[PDB]
């Protein structure tokens, strides 16, 4: 006789593993995530959240952390925002973690739900509408201070070559860095000066994140630079993404997590559409444009797929492309990027796919 | 064949097919928790010709998994036969009812 | 120049309205009832419904009740299983009534949750997975108690012709009927006679309801009826829906809320298909047939539009039927329905669709 | 006309058109309430500020989603921002569709 059982764990390994993050807008009450082999396509399980739910998994690949809001009766009664503790490996919930009732509402920008290098600090953003950046304590459980100091900012940023420090884009058109301490308090602070400006050359929040520096694309398609290997974080740009005929074309970027940084050799992939004009910046990619950031020159070109997110994996040289309800494959390992297959129907509306971490 | 409609042990199957959604069969996906109940389904193999108990426990606690829904019918019957009846949630009884997924145990002969 | 406001009512009148119960099976815990003028298909609004909800609409007009379940976090955490009651015109929440966790999650079949004629309670099926009814008293917004008598029945067959009494089919192939006392509790019941063969000749659960009697179809197409003019229920049955032709072709019953009554002229609507064999119950209608239960006869076959669950206004002499996503609009005051729209995209999963009533005292 | 995504008022909604679901450019559907902020569009009529406050407290409509875009901007200029729930401060959050309020020139 068979017998139903449950307990049971992912049944790939971690590092097959990705997360796609299903907001399930036309009912946006039962979003989700969807998790998935990107080596062939296998739904491998998934985990609810709820009101427009954020995922993100910890650095250390052991947990999948959410964000989400509850009410008592869905469109009535008490408001509770909440991360919540999954393990990642049987997919169960294990921890709720009390948040004021402002987390941010709004699709699933990378920078809106983070976590510090060292993991040790989930990192926020809070909308209510005045923002401000949420800090949580993994191990106690908590939310453990509110960076007011970052109103009028938008977005985490974390930095890969500190362990507790990120920035917010602000108001200005510039960085503000925020560094933790130890117990999750701000321990200090800086600004830079003016990166970009807002009114003229504004640039999207999605990072082309290196470990020590990161590039921005601009509604225009320019790129701009913030160079953290200091304390101080030191900016600069623009530089063109587009030589003579592609203005002629009026290419510009294009789409919501739509950059990404190969970090061993610089290339920055950017989603690039043509006939660009006011009102274009959330267009699918015509193109994958493949830059070398230390050239400041294009290298390659690709069908875009009509995608509008990106992820990359540093150590297997992997992008994956989301066009909303499909995840395509890439190997990234050489400048030309090879597609190596698509997972049709990974979500329904989904803008942000994300690898399960292997670099600890 | 095991996430198809029409293979043989699904002949009573209103719900996901569990094997589709990160489970097989006879196994929960992860963080999903069997139902101690489940409607009965009366199933023909197609190979040794014989008839088979197919037992349709749900697996509840998560949302709808979307992938692979069969609504088969064979020998089902309505609520006032309860235990062979397939439109109601057999995740009813559990500590969550948020239906999942369905399995298609076998019980025997 | 302009300023957004709430607090409106509902922009057609009531006697253009239909409800239409969709499911989201997909999404499941997002459920929801459609408002709609099923004169011009234009979208009214909308009323959530949680995780499989069920609805009806007040016999006096006025309400629209649900019934669903939350839970605390949704996929665990306490369940609360409801009651609620909801303005008609305003479409927003007024009043929530606890139920005991055992309210039956399932597909939207009518006899699920009902009412009783005079509207005063609220009568819906219990599974736990024993089954047993559960009796809401609308005035006092509290749950009464369950009906422990209807233990292994199923689905809830208000009797028109009394103030507070319905009927369950019973796994033994009768109907129990159950009349309340004034406080919602059991003053009274009686078992009829077996009106089908379980094993030979099971019915579907959707009653064709007259006023004093109910018709049922079986899965090989008989009727069979049940009459409740007096105290006790008289069942009788078969008589068959098919000719030799019809027989020929294999031609039988399916799908959910699949019969309908016509209740001035007895005339009785039934969603068919061929090719009738084990486990083709629930397929979408081939055809309607519209059948005469004076004489015994069909008097029209039409189109079915693949619907699978049907309606009927008798204040307009109306039909609606439903094939999942589109809701059909047919005019039948004659033999012969008549279609007049389709409106497209009403549902992404509805078996259920409801007139809001006019009249019917 | 008003139910079309290429409406010339609607030229930053990010959502489902009240106008579709019940309601119409400037009354929220029955049973949806009026967010008290929201983002803001500047939209050819062929300049108007048009604000688009959202109607909240039900679920999605599901009906007319549009996404346009003109002149629209990141989180960091906020009140431009159309990615984010402008019910995000109402007794329920929840997203029922998106109004297109004309304020002025
Ligand atoms: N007017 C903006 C609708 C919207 C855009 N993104 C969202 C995220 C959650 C809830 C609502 C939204
Ligand atoms: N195995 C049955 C799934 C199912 C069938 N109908 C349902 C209604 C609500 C919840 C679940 C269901």
């Amino acid at each position: 006789r068979e017998v139903l059982t449950g307990g049971h764990s992912v049944s790939a390994p971690q590092e097959n593993r990705i997360y796609v993050m299903d907001s399930v807008f036309m009912h946006l009450t039962e979003s989700r995530v969807h998790v998935y082999d990107y080596t062939n396509g296998k739904f491998l399980g998934m985990v609810p959240t709820a009101f427009n739910g954020h995922v993100q998994v910890s650095n250390d690949g052991k947990k999948i952390y959410t964000m989400t809001t509850y009410h008592e009766r869905i469109t009535r009664g008490k408001r509770s925002d909440v991360v919540e503790v999954w393990d990642a490996d049987k997919l169960t919930f294990e921890k709720e973690i009390s948040l004021p009732p402002k987390r941010v509402q709004g699709l699933n920008y990378d920078g809106l739900f983070r976590q510090t290098t060292d993991g040790k600090f989930i990192v926020l953003q809070n909308a209510s509408p005045a923002t401000s950046i949420g800090i949580v304590d993994v191990a106690k459980g908590d939310y453990v201070e509110d960076v007011t100091a970052a109103a009028g900012c938008w977005s985490v940023i974390p930095q890969p070559n500190r362990p507790r420090s990120f920035m917010t884009i602000c108001g200005d058109g510039g960085l503000l860095t925020i560094n933790l301490g130890e117990d999750g308090k701000v321990a200090s602070q800086s600004r830079s000066k003016q990166m970009f400006s807002v009114k003229d050359d504004p640039i999207f929040i999605a990072p082309a994140l290196d470990k020590d520096k990161a590039h921005f694309v601009s509604y225009y398609g320019n790129v701009y630079s913030a160079d953290f290997s200091g304390d101080e974080v030191k900016v600069d740009g623009p530089w063109s993404l587009l030589n003579d005929e592609d203005k002629a074309k009026n290419w510009v970027p294009g789409g919501y997590n739509l950059v990404g940084l190969h970090r061993a050799s610089g290339r920055m992939y950017v989603f690039m559409h043509p006939d660009g004009k006011e009102g274009t910046h959330k267009f699918p990619a015509a193109e994958i444009w493949v830059m070398d950031t230390k050239t400041k020159q294009r290298v390659a070109r690709i069908p875009g797929r009509d995608a509008l997110s990106m992820t990359i994996d540093q150590q297997r040289n992997l992008m994956l492309t989301l066009d909303g309800g499909n995840v395509n494959v890439y190997d990234i390992s050489q400048p030309e990027p090879k597609l190596l297959r698509t997972i049709e129907g990974a979500a329904e509306a989904s803008l942000q796919v994300q690898f399960h971490p292997v670099g600890g | 064949e095991v996430n198809s409609c029409d293979y043989w042990r699904h002949c009573a199957v209103d719900g996901f097919l569990c094997s589709c959604c990160g489970g097989t069969t006879t196994t929960c996906p992860p963080g999903s928790t069997p139902s101690p109940i489940s409607w009965i389904g009366t199933c023909h193999n197609p190979h040794d010709g014989k008839d088979y108990l197919i037992s349709y426990h749900d697996c509840c606690g998560k949302t709808a998994c979307g992938r692979c829904q069969c609504n088969t019918q064979t020998r089902e019957r309505p609520g006032y036969e309860f235990f062979l009846h397939n439109d109601v949630n057999w995740c009813m009884a559990n500590e969550n009812s948020t239906f999942h997924c369905t399995t298609s145990v076998l019980v025997g002969l």
